[PDB]
């Protein structure tokens, strides 16, 4: 089970910048992928992408989609290898 | 009435953690609800002590209490939270926030 | 070296169960009248040696289905 | 008082183990007595979960319960007991019969 | 890198205590009026970030004796 | 911390017969010695001697003495190296 890794703040946090991640996880628990980005009126700045743990909000959701109305940080999770490659918004 | 794992949707806003947890907005921690009633089912992982105490309680139900139903194993969850300087960062293995297994102790 | 026991109890996923040995146990909880469960057991052999008290009776055996025709 | 370790002299005769425990005749198991009251003292080893649950209970004291005070570490005791053939034999490390440390879970 | 805090609470073995940081915490348990403890803390820094709710207020700081002249409210 | 080891039933239980024992024990818990024997009207048959774990019945007790009135098996414990070399009876 794999996800898209990305971390804009990499230099600062001393981590890789972009790539992929194999998800370490509990025996009979589910695994997920996440993406999060900022949105300054249409201009999209990526913030982080990567693996995410058995959280029911992502349960059986094929595409990575954010649901919040108007957030500081947009967030979305999903289930299925590399499902976080592309992401979108719709409350 | 028996001892088991229960749903507990904690909403971070409810406990005022919305200030620094960006996601999720709520998550499944579980609850360990129910009584430890003799005889103690194997799937409750009774300790010797739990057994003994339970017996003693059967004899002195006013001086000694039943064993308690508690989380015996704990899964972590993932959370995206604001840095000390307001940078979205991620604890992927945020330890001990959700109930894995329940039991009597 | 498992065996099959009769299962008359709340924690019963069926009419019978499999385990290390079979149990018949009599209990007074809660002030109520005594109730008598029958089932499996693989955890605390020692309990069986228990001499019967005024509130509990643990009885065990290890032959097939050996806990049907038996009360206390 | 709060959440703490308490004396519990268990007498094997009382739970009908006098039939096979030759010695001791009684021994100190402890009890874990008391409430897990916010804020949770460090010496109670609160788990993350215990903290969260405690908070949620502060808001929904009727639907969600406090954390329980349970034994968190267990010492063994030694006992001299009758064989299956009535021979005095010794479990030196008879595990989990006495309370070592208490805590909130 | 410990520090010294004022200690007004039940779990207090003295008039002051030492720890990683100092706390002032306000709690409103069902039925009872709110009570305000002051003390140490070394376990769960996160709690401090807690925005104050209708039933609890966690406040922390890390200068010497910094939790005397200081009280709190709810919502 | 040491005790006198003895096990009449040794052959049967496949263990040494007599000697001594160094007591494996928990960090800040106490250690003790025990002895146990049968008494058929004055004639003393030994049954077992050895190490014994932090049990308050033995707390701060210099000599190995049994306290039960008239038992099937006489037992006694004590605190202090080889305190179970010699033992006695008095209810
Ligand atoms: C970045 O990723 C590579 C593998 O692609 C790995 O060797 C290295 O440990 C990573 N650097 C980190 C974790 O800082
Ligand atoms: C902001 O960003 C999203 C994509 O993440 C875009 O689809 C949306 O229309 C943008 N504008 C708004 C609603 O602020
Ligand atoms: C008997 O005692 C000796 C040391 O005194 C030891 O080396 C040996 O392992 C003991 N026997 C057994 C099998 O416990
Ligand atoms: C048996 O042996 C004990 C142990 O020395 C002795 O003190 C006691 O007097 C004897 N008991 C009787 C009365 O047979
Ligand atoms: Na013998």
């Amino acid at each position: 089970r794999e996800c898209i890794y990305y971390n804009a703040n990499w230099e600062l946090e001393r981590t890789n910048q972009s790539g992929l991640e194999r998800c370490e996880g509990e025996q009979d628990k589910r695994l997920h992928c996440y993406a999060s980005w900022r949105n300054s009126s249409g201009t999209i700045e990526l913030v982080k992408k990567g693996c995410w743990l058995d959280d029911f909000n992502c349960y059986d959701r094929q595409e990575c989609v954010a649901t919040e109305e108007n957030p500081q940080v947009y967030f979305c999770c999903c289930e299925g290898n590399f499902c976080n490659e592309r992401f979108t918004h719709l409350p | 009435s028996h001892c088991q794992k229960t749903s507990l949707r904690v909403n971070f806003e409810d406990i005022g953690w919305d200030s620094w947890i960006i996601a999720p907005k709520e998550y499944e921690a579980y609850e360990c609800k129910g009584g430890c009633f003799f005889p103690l089912a194997d799937d409750v992982t009774p300790t010797k002590h739990a057994i003994v105490q339970t017996l003693v309680h059967l004899k002195f139900p006013t001086k000694v209490g039943k064993a308690c139903c508690v989380p015996t194993k704990l899964s972590p969850i993932s959370v995206l939270y604001k840095d000390d300087m307001g940078v979205p960062t991620l604890k992927y293995h945020y330890e001990g926030m959700s109930v894995a297994e329940c039991g009597c102790r | 070296p498992l065996v099959t026991c009769t299962c008359e109890s709340p924690h019963c996923k069926g009419p019978t169960c499999r385990g290390a040995w079979c149990t018949v146990v009599l209990v007074r909880e809660e002030g109520r009248h005594p109730q008598e469960h029958r089932g499996c057991g693989n955890l605390h052999r020692e309990l069986c040696r228990g001499r019967p008290t005024e509130f509990v009776n643990h009885y065990c055996c290890d032959s097939h289905l050996c806990n049907h025709n038996v009360s206390l």
